[PDB]
């Protein structure tokens, strides 16, 4: 039961580097407000329904006291630290899983989820003798699986070693989406779903910014809008920005945990159930 | 349009034969198959229980059985994958509850450019426009195409299945292959692969990518069993066809475009 | 149609602006331009040796160090991936040897289905096709495409490019997801790549798959160099676009269709 | 420089098991037609124009004496043995690249080459454990290639081994060709070049039945008609079955070893050069 404290840890890298951010984070009491969030974060402790509405309070609590900072007097916040607050928040909802899923998860958090293997040989001896390969993966915003250790020897014997993540849950986390960031998650979709095809692959946004006509659903396991609102309503009269949703964030907890309660996959359960997963 | 594939191809066989009219006269065949359809039509759509589905299961392998040793006798050679290969790529063909429309068995697959000359590309430009026949399909819905006054009639899947007695890994391979196309076109689509018994020749397990369910008819571990001339035989099991609710169930969902 | 992307665009910011407008004017951009645009047109057709290749891209590099220091100055803010974006993905852009014709620099992507309603989709389904706006596109040829009367102008390409002056590690991820959509439309057509200078944040070699070629222009190492105002000045090397035949080579190729 | 005989494995195979095929092989001179082959083909050993065009001279040879009693006399050789003739014949012109190329290839015959790896976990604690994977590899008819050891380690740190073979050269070998058996090649190629991008593959047919309007050629690399001849000629009138040819043996020859005498990948080349393959 670790955290790695993602958005903390980049409010931490912030007040050395620039000191335009560091002397606002001080004088608005950004440091104060997320002290707040992570501890009333890790106060509630059980997993029923009501407990995660409680998490979800904590992390709207946060957001209000400290976006309207970010976004009035920071340029280097917007996709800097803002994306990292749902990161972190996740963070947390998931730290207390090692007692109910009952072994070690050593993913709970970002990291890059393995996609594929392939092998290019920089000449005929080279591919013989060990042949160099290429391990792509993509980078999510929140993972929770595995690691693995891929190896390769050839001909002469001497091994190549990379540190891989095979992941449960894969979750995208954006302020609003667009269809060229949605886009770009159906493609990243269809290689996960190959990578490994009892993941489970969710995109969780705020806000919904989409081209009207049907999108596409296909290949996404599910996707999040925790405060259903288009993002056009964010300049239009009498405009109230929601809070983040617990049912939905309930709604995913649930999804997950019944997820990693299931069994994956199993040649003999095809058999007599007859379906793979 | 009412298709029967197997009953249009009894249509067309008696029609054809004549030795095998005699035949299908004197070996019971049409009446066999009217008996089995007959005991289904009992089952309707109120009656579309689990107790029904098993019902109907179990007088499918009544006639399934029947039609079987016909082909499977001295009675004689065109008989394969012809007659018997075509029973249970009709099934629960119309549901009722939401019952869109569909398309039939086939789907447009794609299409390329195949033009002769530069003043053929302009005068009209030939194409190459694809479409397998497939076992089953079931669609959304609809269309025709033109390109440059060339029509074509388009058929849009929601899903699409073979039907097999056994599944050997090379086929499985080419089936993969087959289901990379049709995702192309038709992204939501589900593909299903259905087989009665199957054959992995290498214990080695297999495809998960793009096929979207593979389905055991009979659960039966392998075929060798029922080809061995044996004690062992095969049970078509309700249970195994009961779960092919999925399909249904994704057809319905597609209807209702809301938020 | 004879489209400069750029110079058009220069009608349209001359048109629109009047401050701009003053600016070009004393600053000598549409001359700078013509000057640059005359001297390439004494590189003719026979003028399409090693030696004319290298004369063209000496020529492009006066313009383009011209033109990046009038939108990098004071003068002043719309002039980004709009003017100074639109020098490279014009060039070579009519042959003369094989010249079968294109059509233009986007392409239709592909199509999916949207209608409303029941009687909606038999009156005529609501469909979605798509077309990206590429840098550059030249194409084999040719149509337009009519679905249940709705028409839409066919571009089927040979090639396409996108113009970048820096490529980083998840831009080079986008740019593969969109290569994926172009094969599955147009199989044998290839995808290029152009980038003036290479910013590989992980060292991590990249991704080799679908994307049929990337050039670099300036064959260098990083771009911060260029970014860090420093010594560290870049060249545009004539070597490097004289490599890019493999588009004419492939075109070409195609035309003749025999055994 | 060794030699697998897939051909005359099989035809040692046969004549104990099928005392039909046994008898017939004897009776007809199928061994003594083979053995002329084999030994004449290991005769020829410089690898200049003139010799591999005497080596495809015994390979017409021994199809001439063998094929018209496979055709007339056996049930169970059209799929069972024939095909591998082009297959062994393939392994004789290539015996003697060690040298030329100037390091030990180890897979110059039938062998499974490496498409993908793929993570099914049966459960979370399996996946985090030690998960299981999956390699996909097609059966090519002829591969020249290098061998290597996959390795998978969890947290449990018991170690999962695989024997892949990553392919330079991957040739298919059909008596005819039609389009449902290139339609499977067409979807092998996109696997494979994914796999090793810097392989290249070969569909090598002596007949063509193909269905008259444009074929795709795409991704394939070179689809060779040894007998420049449509398979609806067999029938007709005034049919002579034509040669294998050997200037388009002497072609892919030429161009396996171009293949094998290249840079392949790498990074610096791409720079100077501009051009990855």
């Amino acid at each position: 039961n670790p955290l790695v404290y993602t958005h903390g840890g980049k409010l931490e890298r912030k007040s050395k580097k620039d000191k335009t951010a560091s002397k606002v984070f001080e004088e608005f009491g950004v440091m104060e407000a997320y002290n707040c969030w992570k501890e009333a974060s890790l106060c509630i402790q059980q997993r029923d329904k009501d407990s995660v509405l409680k998490l979800v309070a904590a992390l709207n609590t946060y957001k209000d006291a400290v976006e309207p900072i970010f976004d009035s007097r920071l340029n280097s916040a917007q996709e800097v630290l803002q994306p990292s607050i749902l990161e972190e928040f996740f963070e947390y909802l998931f730290s207390r899983i090692d007692s109910i899923v009952g072994v070690n998860i050593p993913i709970r958090h970002p990291a890059k989820g393995y996609l594929s293997l392939s092998f290019n040989p920089h000449n005929i001896e080279t591919l013989i003798q060990s042949p160099e390969y290429t391990v792509r993966a993509k980078d999510h915003d929140f993972i929770i699986g595995g690691s693995a250790k891929l190896t390769i020897q050839g001909h002469g014997g001497e091994g190549e070693t990379t540190n891989i993540v095979v992941p449960a849950v894969a979750i995208e986390c954006k302020r609003y989406l667009e269809r060229n960031m949605l886009d770009e998650c159906a493609g990243t979709a269809e290689r996960l779903k190959r990578a490994t095809p009892y993941c489970l692959y969710f995109v969780v946004a705020e806000y919904l910014k989409l081209d009207d006509g049907a999108p596409e659903l296909t290949e996404i396991d599910e996707i999040y809008i925790l405060r259903h609102q288009r993002n056009s309503e964010r300049n239009k009269p009498g405009f109230k920005p929601n809070p983040i949703d617990g049912e939905l964030i309930w709604d995913l907890y649930q999804e997950v945990m019944n997820h990693l309660g299931k069994i994956w996959w199993d040649p003999n359960s095809a058999l007599q159930r007859g379906k793979v997963f | 349009f009412f298709i029967y594939e197997q009953l249009s191809h009894k249509k067309n066989l008696e029609q054809k034969g004549k030795n095998a009219f005699d035949e299908e006269t004197e070996e019971l065949v049409r009446q066999a198959k009217s008996g089995y359809h007959a005991f289904i039509e009992g089952i309707n759509y109120d009656e579309v229980t689990k107790l029904d589905l098993n019902s109907s299961v179990a007088a499918l392998e009544d006639y399934i059985s029947i039609a079987k040793e016909i082909e499977k006798k001295h009675k004689m050679f065109n008989w394969r994958s012809d007659y018997a290969g075509s029973i249970i790529p009709e099934f629960l063909y119309r549901i009722v509850h939401v019952a869109t429309v569909k398309a039939g068995l086939k789907p447009i697959f794609s299409t390329r450019n195949t033009i002769i000359e530069i003043s053929g590309a302009a005068h009209r430009e030939g194409l190459q426009i694809r479409r397998k026949n497939e076992d089953f399909a079931l669609g959304f819905h609809e269309v025709d195409v033109k390109i440059a006054s060339e029509s074509h009639r388009v058929i849009s899947l929601a899903v699409a299945c073979e039907v097999k007695t056994n599944i050997d890994k090379n086929k499985l391979n080419g089936l993969d292959f087959s289901a990379e196309r049709m995702k192309r076109t038709y992204p939501g689509s589900a593909y299903f692969l259905i087989t009665e018994t199957l054959d992995f020749s290498p214990d080695e397990n297999h495809s998960s990518g793009l096929i979207d369910e593979i389905y055991v008819l009979r659960k039966q571990v392998r075929t060798k069993n029922r080809v061995q001339k044996a004690p062992l035989c095969p049970s078509v099991f309700a249970e195994l066809l009961e779960d092919i609710l999925e399909i249904s169930y994704r057809a319905s969902n597609v209807k209702g475009h809301v938020y």
